[PDB]
């Protein structure tokens, strides 16, 4: 029994993304009319607007928040080619302060953060088939130093850091590919970090990801084996990613992994645009052309099913 | 809305929902304003406040059970697991109590109330059936006595109706008169009846010799008991011979001038048409399977009970009327089938309670196949993580959920490592309350996480002692470090420390970082300046800046101390504070810029160096001359 | 013993209404604070039956809600003033004061300070952690450091001590009229007195070689110079404020934090204490019976007897209140226990 | 009685407070352990022998 | 004949229960025929 | 003396040995309900005896017995999967025995409804090596029963009534 609750927004132009902090008690909104806006959750479970201010002059793809370890920071991307670092510069005076931009060739289609263990990291990916891995030498100090570049060879459409901390493996990056590529297959590849080239090597291509994709997410891994990829395409696939086995003799290489479609679902029914998990990994939300958002589940035989559809007036589907 | 697309966020526990645009750039006629929240949550009657006070009750049972199951054998454990399922159901009753008072005091939430007894029925209907199979398991004899209980505790139409006739002035003139004589008997409450007949044989004298006979009948009818030596074979017999009596005055048309009489002795020889033309004294197909084994089967085995229950159901429904899903899940009662309860009430409940307690009491019983599910789990720990990762969702019930976690150490740990960083800590009570639960389980990256965090929000909020204290804890030197330069920049400008009396008790904690460690031993050189141990205070700044502890400006600092020093009015002692003057120096010609190395001192510190030269020349000759 | 209401919020506070020392009426009715939920409250309960006139009838009876209103944040602390005046301490930094109007059973906001906690230099709002009553007298402590000292009939604040503490204040009693006590995360007991126009302490008391955090503090009713205090280690210290700066006694109380620590207000040989570890100790200095018998350093002279209250396995109990024959306590379970017949 | 505070008086005096022994390369946090180590040694001799010197009268 | 030893101890053990029948059937038997006499 | 020594430990000796003679496993219930049956046999003052009967292990070790019915409806095959069983049954009826040949034993035993309990159960009903095993259950039953109530007191006539049920 959902029960969704209206606010007036009063947007200047229509906002293309929201992001919740980590703990769920900001938000952040932005729009068509060039602005971000945070937004507090009071006591009283109501949202006031604690900022507004004019971030860019081109279309911004994506935003994302650091890990609180390193203050209240944001990330943006834009189609004006650049990324920006913002911090909550408050006094109640709080002017979200851009703190750099990173200006390394075309659009630059997504950004996050990498996992905090790895420090205050930040991801890239561009239309030129880039993605450039950024750190900050100093967290008091939000200078930024280009570390890695990683050259895709397809156009990168999205990125997602492994968020796995376990140092039996090594850090790991999924990237897509729009480009319709009439035949090009291999739309989403795998990077893995290799400590003895220090240089991040493409361990894994998922060739049956034939059709452009949208959008990548990788599961929480929460002690399994084995990693999964949720894949976001014509269809919603999930895969299942089990690493191959070892001699501590000596080591070198990506360790060769063993994949498996473990679900496929075409109950879009339009191009599925979005794919997101819950905090536990359990329950996956997608969005798709036929204007829901469908919810799915394994139960206790591994059996995926949905859970929910919604509707464009905002009523849950009976 | 116009061919929108949706974004989500998935927050802690919450799903944010949201019309992103239209991937078509500024498009699309329709117009309008996109100013929805949506927030979907998981998960709904749990707010009820009654249900919660259930839920602390319940965990106490757990704990109570969980700590006592190392502690009893065979028959003693049976019955203390029996006791256990009557607590649960006791709770059930109280909550069902107080949900009924409030929805008779306030009509708005009373459709809701009713809806959540109903529902609350549902859980202790469904709980106590499976208690009474799987843990009670009664062989032939105990069922059919404890099945009359079960109707009697969930049937009480004929009571009331009883109640009404007994208030009126003539109770055997009253409509229902007969009905409450006959629903008595329908439930084996053979006294009761024979204390309204005593009421009929008052009216009459034709009435009273019937009369009579039926109470020598209902009188005479043989019932099982809990404790007699009697056979079930001796009890067949007995209870054959008074059927016999039964039907020899039937036939000889005892009762044929009172047709409720006759009734009456038809439903004691188990008259199938008879009992379905009372239907609605019954009210329900269960409690006309139990007046059927009453009047027809008194020694029924558990494994014909399905038989008959198939049977009862089907002639009870025998028009339009399908089953209810409280049908099914009795029915799977009745077949033994405890897999197909358990799913059925799943599909029925909004809330696992009734499955997660009724599965957990069944395993206690020894019943279900003991091995794991899919994931190094069984249906126990499955179903006691989802249920405790659903409390977790709600701002004040997470602390219950971490103590189900604790049940099970595969199934539990991981879960509540995620869980405890994710804790919104807004006071420091909250985080103290968190901290000693995570300590007694064992969780350092998950306390230093907190510890950094609190130590953060404290940078945030200018508390310098608490920061410190937070540093200090997480062990953390990098943060140490952080928090004494803070206070290095606040030194460097006023003159004087704050905080004095925390610096002055570091004690050990001062070896957590260098940087620390130098803070420490300076705020101690201080001290010995404010005692007028000059020679101590003295050594200890030459000792600090000979070990490069101080940071390469405090050099300056601690440089223009030791020139008041030495200018006051051993030859080796006075040779180290040269070197020490000169390294300085040196460091200042390479680290120190251009810029910072032209700088006002330069001239006072060489006549303090000239004085030291002197007073080293003379101090070495006067110690030559004691070792002469 | 105990009669147990369980309340679908965590209580962190609960005090008795003050009893007119002239009145031969037991302790009746109290009030609690909620924590830890999206919407915090302060309710008034009632023990007794407005009209049972049987001195005969075994107490079964569960406490009665009499009145509640919303309270933002999480009730921190939480005093009577009076018998019609409730204090509370805001985790939004917040003081306010309710007014309990006990003809229609209500709660209302008699007065306010908005600011009475916060940062300097960020304005952002620090939690009050702590508060003591003085009718007409209030002081309250918090996270920034700071004593305030207001009077209920004042809107504004009388005296601040700004930049009293470097560390966060946790618990505030008064040893006399124009003197109080603080406790601190760093294991210090701190004595002022409220006419020193400076922000420095007249005494600081603490254990030597520990920095150990001191949640509560209470001063025996009788004797003005003796004090007790609990900290993050379960630990019950008892000090004379006049004889050095350790304690006379180090007790081993509880295995987790101590909450609360009470002297019984009339019968000062009994104190009481609360901890994480979910007890409720009764603490007893009577059993060998004017040398104050929590003073003795004798261990072969005073044997306190020493019980605990509640069933084994309660969550937390964040605290306690202990009135003539009657004791309340309230629980992280949801749960409120209440005694009528303490001894 | 005599016998008894002579035993009292022969077990605490053969158990005298331990002097901190400096390792001879010792960490500067284990120098700061060390003085802490000694004036803990200081206090607690100044007791040892304040408790000596009433059993033996 | 460590083996032997084993076989043994099975034998006593098996000759521990025969003793007990031995016991307890000729005491009924007694009692039978205490009873008839 | 030796029985001094038992009661000096207390019900606590008596009530962990009788317990694991009740439900332990295979050898040990047998040597247990063996060792009880040889303690109750020299208890002279029949404490023993009573601490069975007043701590309900006595009744659990009666309604045990319903227990062998699918044991022998198995057994009755040419193949036998385990004599165990029939030894735990054995040292089992002879502790029974034992208890019945005392005066009050048998009193107690027929307060237990001994005799109603082997009325119910249908082996007794199976007559055919398989032969031979059907005589031995109805050995051991009918013994019990027979020895008890004759050795029973003129009181206990009852016995008679039971016993022709």
């Amino acid at each position: 029994m959902f029960v969704a609750r209206s606010i007036a927004a009063d947007h200047k132009d229509l906002i293309h993304d929201v992001s919740f902090d980590f703990h769920g008690r900001r938000m952040a909104t932005c729009s068509s009319d060039q602005s971000v806006k945070v937004w507090d959750k009071s006591e009283n479970v109501n949202w006031h607007c604690t900022a507004s201010w004019k971030t860019h002059s081109g279309s911004v793809w994506r935003v994302t928040w650091a890990h609180p370890e390193f203050g209240q920071v944001l990330a943006s991307c834009s189609f004006d080619r650049t990324a920006a670092v913002w911090e909550e510069i408050v006094g109640g005076q709080s002017h979200w302060v851009k703190r750099t931009t990173l200006v390394d060739r075309t659009s630059v289609t997504d950004v996050k953060f990498a996992p905090k263990h790895m420090g205050l990291m930040l991801a890239t990916c561009s239309a030129d088939g880039v993605v450039r891995i950024y750190e900050a030498p100093d967290v008091m100090n939000l200078q930024w130093s280009l570390q890695h570049e990683i050259s895709c060879k397809l156009s990168c459409s999205c990125i997602s850091w492994n968020p796995s901390s376990s140092r039996a493996h090594s850090p790991m990056i999924a990237v897509g590919s729009d480009d319709s590529s009439p035949n090009i297959m291999g739309k989403v590849q795998i990077y893995e970090y290799n400590e003895n080239t220090r240089k991040y090597a493409k361990a894994e291509t998922l060739m049956s990801v034939s059709d452009p994709v949208h959008d990548i997410a990788f599961a929480p891994n929460l002690g399994r084996s084995f990693h999964i990829l949720a894949v976001a395409t014509k269809d919603v696939r999930i895969f299942t990613m089990k690493p191959l086995r070892k001699e501590l003799s000596s080591s070198g290489g990506v360790t060769k992994f063993e994949n498996h479609t473990v679900a496929q679902f075409d109950n879009h029914n339009s191009q599925v645009w979005r794919v997101s998990w819950n905090i536990t990994g359990t329950v996956l939300a997608s969005s798709g052309d036929d204007g829901t958002v469908r919810l799915w589940k394994a139960n206790y035989m591994d059996n995926w099913k949905c859970i929910g559809v919604l509707k464009g007036d905002g009523n849950p589907v009976g | 809305q116009q061919n929108r697309h949706i974004g989500f966020s998935w927050g802690p526990g919450d799903l944010l929902l949201y019309e992103t645009l239209y991937q078509k750039q500024g498009n699309s006629e329709t117009a309008a304003r996109c100013p929805f929240m949506y927030l979907v949550r998981s998960d709904e009657d749990i707010y009820s406040p009654v249900l919660r006070k259930l839920f602390n009750e319940s965990h106490s049972i757990f704990v109570g059970l969980q700590k006592s199951a190392e502690e009893a054998s065979g028959k003693s454990r049976k019955a203390q697991l029996v006791q256990v399922s009557r607590n649960y159901r006791s709770v059930l009753r109280a909550c069902m109590e107080e949900m009924h008072t409030l929805s008779e005091s306030t009509r708005e939430t009373a459709q809701k109330y009713i809806s959540q007894i109903s529902i609350l029925s549902a859980m202790e209907l469904s709980w106590n059936l499976c208690e009474i199979l799987f843990i009670e398991s009664a062989p032939a004899g105990p069922l059919l006595i404890l099945l009359l209980e079960w109707v009697r505790l969930h049937v009480c139409e004929v009571d009331n109706i009883v109640q009404d006739v007994l208030r009126s002035e003539k109770p055997t003139e009253h409509e229902k008169f007969w009905d409450g004589v006959t629903g008595y008997v329908l439930q084996g409450r053979m006294n009761e009846a024979r204390q309204l007949l005593a009421k009929e044989a008052s009216t009459s004298a034709s009435a009273r010799s019937m009369c009579r006979v039926l109470d020598d009948l209902l009188k005479k009818m043989p019932m099982l008991h809990t404790g007699g030596t009697q056979t079930l074979t001796e009890f067949e017999l007995k209870w054959q011979h008074w059927r016999e009596e039964c039907e020899r005055h039937l036939q000889n048309g005892t009762f044929s001038s009172n047709v409720h009489m006759e009734a009456v002795c038809r439903v004691l020889l188990g008259d199938e048409e008879v009992l379905l033309e009372k239907r609605d004294l019954m009210t329900t197909w269960y409690h006309f399977l139990v007046s059927r084994l009453l009047f027809k089967h008194p020694t029924v085995k558990p494994t014909e009970l399905h038989f008959y229950a198939q049977s009862s159901l089907d002639m009870f429904l025998a028009g339009d009327s399908c089953p209810e899903p409280l049908d099914n899940i009795l029915l799977a009662a009745f077949e033994f089938d405890i897999h197909q309860v358990i799913k059925e009430f799943s599909i029925v409940s909004s809330n696992w309670w009734f499955v997660a307690h009724l599965t957990d009491l069944l395993d206690h019983c020894q019943l279900f196949q003991a091995h794991n599910l899919y994931f190094g789990a069984n249906m126990r720990e499955f179903l006691l993580l989802d249920y405790a990762s659903g409390l977790f969702s709600h701002h004040s019930l997470w602390q219950l959920g971490v103590d189900y976690f604790d049940y099970c150490p595969n199934l539990g740990r991981e879960y509540l490592k995620l869980h405890m960083e994710r804790i919104p800590l807004s006071t420091e009570k909250k985080a103290l309350k968190a901290l000693r639960i995570c300590e007694q389980r064992q969780m350092t990256e998950q306390v230093r996480s907190i510890c950094k965090t609190m130590a953060m929000q404290s940078l945030c909020n200018r508390r310098l002692g608490s920061a410190l204290s937070w540093s200090i804890r997480a062990k953390d030197a990098a943060f140490a470090t952080l928090i004494s330069d803070r206070f290095l920049k606040e030194y460097c400008e006023r003159g004087n420390f704050t905080d004095l009396d925390l610096i002055d008790n570091l004690g050990s904690a001062m070896l957590l970082s260098d940087r620390l460690t130098f803070l420490g031993k300076y705020r101690e050189f201080h001290r010995m300046y404010s005692q007028e141990q000059f020679s101590e205070a003295a050594s200890l700044l030459l000792s600090l800046m000979t070990a490069r502890i101080a940071p390469c400006s405090f050099w300056l600092t601690l440089l223009l101390d030791a020139l008041p020093l030495l200018e006051q009015k051993s030859a080796e002692q006075t040779y180290e504070l040269m070197r020490c003057l000169e390294d300085r120096m040196a460091a200042k010609l390479e680290s120190t810029s251009p810029d910072e190395i032209q700088k006002q001192d330069s001239s006072i510190d060489n006549t303090k160096v000239e004085m030291l030269r002197l007073a080293l020349a003379r101090n070495l000759a006067r110690a030559i001359v004691t070792e002469g | 013993k105990f009669a147990a209401k369980f309340v679908s919020h965590k209580i962190s506070r609960t005090r008795w209404r003050p009893v007119s020392a002239s009145s031969l009426q037991q302790p009746d009715v109290f009030a609690t604070g909620s924590w830890d939920n999206e919407e915090n409250k302060v309710c008034v309960w009632a023990t007794s039956d407005f009209g049972a006139t049987s001195l005969d009838e075994e107490y079964q009876g569960d406490p009665k809600q009499l009145c509640d209103i919303k309270h933002p944040g999480d009730v921190m602390d939480m005093q009577f003033l009076d018998k019609e005046r409730i204090v509370t301490g805001s985790s939004t930094g917040t003081v306010t004061i309710f007014r309990h109007h006990e003809n229609n059973q209500t709660l209302s906001v008699n007065q306010r300070w908005e600011q009475a906690h916060y940062h300097v230099g960020s304005n952002m709002r620090a939690p009050c952690t702590a508060i003591v009553c003085s009718s007409p007298e209030i002081v309250s402590v918090g996270e920034d450091g700071r004593i305030n000292c207001f009077r209920a009939e004042s809107r504004d604040v009388l005296r601040t001590i700004d930049d009293a503490d470097s560390s966060t204040m946790h618990g505030v009693t008064f040893l006399r009229t124009t003197e109080i006590l603080t406790v601190n995360s760093v294991g210090q007991l701190k004595l002022w007195d409220l006419r020193k126009q400076g922000n420095d302490p007249t005494q600081i008391f603490s254990v030597t070689g520990e920095r150990v955090p001191l949640h509560c503090v209470d001063r025996h009713p009788n004797q003005q110079h003796v004090v007790a205090t609990g900290g993050q280690d379960g630990m019950l210290c008892i000090w004379d404020v006049r004889h050095g700066k350790m304690p006379m006694s180090l007790l081993n109380a509880h295995e987790a934090e101590m909450w609360e620590v009470h002297f019984h207000p009339s019968n000062p040989d009994h104190l009481f204490t609360c901890s994480e570890d979910g007890s409720l100790w009764h603490w007893d200095a009577s059993a060998d019976s004017l040398a104050c018998a929590w003073l003795s350093t004798d261990p072969t002279k005073g044997q306190l007897e020493i019980t605990n209250l509640l069933p084994s396995s309660t969550l937390s109990v964040n605290s306690l209140d202990v009135l003539g024959q009657n004791l309340v306590c309230g629980t992280d379970a949801e749960a409120i226990y209440v005694t009528r017949r303490l001894f | 009685e005599s016998h008894e505070a002579f035993n009292e008086w022969f077990k605490h005096i053969n158990s005298p407070p331990q002097k901190p022994t400096l390792v001879g390369q010792a960490s500067f946090t284990e120098k700061v352990a060390h003085e802490h180590k000694e004036k803990k040694y200081e206090m607690d001799f100044g007791i040892w022998k304040g408790h000596l010197d009433a059993l033996t009268s | 004949f460590l083996k032997n030893e084993k076989d043994n101890a099975l034998l006593s053990a098996i000759e521990e229960s025969r003793k007990r029948t031995f016991v307890m059937a000729e005491e009924y038997h007694r009692e039978s025929m205490l009873v008839e006499w | 003396d030796n029985l001094s020594i038992f009661e000096s430990y207390g019900t606590a000796l008596m009530e962990v040995v009788c317990r694991d003679a009740c439900d332990g496993h295979d050898i040990g219930r047998m040597l247990a309900l063996a060792l009880l049956d040889r303690i109750v046999s020299v208890d002279r003052q029949q404490q023993w005896l009573l601490y069975l009967s007043n701590s309900g292990y006595l009744k659990v070790l009666v309604d045990s017995l319903a227990e062998d019915d699918v044991v022998l409806r198995n057994l009755l095959t040419p193949q036998p999967p385990l004599l165990k069983a029939l030894y735990i049954y054995e040292s089992k009826m002879a502790f029974l025995t034992r208890v019945a040949k005392s005066s009050q034993g048998a009193i107690e035993l027929l307060r237990s409804g001994v005799i109603v309990r082997l009325a119910q159960c249908q082996v007794y009903d199976m007559r055919p090596a398989p032969v031979e095993r059907y005589r031995q259950i109805l050995l051991p039953a009918l013994q019990i029963c027979q020895l008890i109530l004759t050795s029973s007191t003129a009181q206990h006539l009852q016995a008679a009534g039971q016993v022709l049920q």
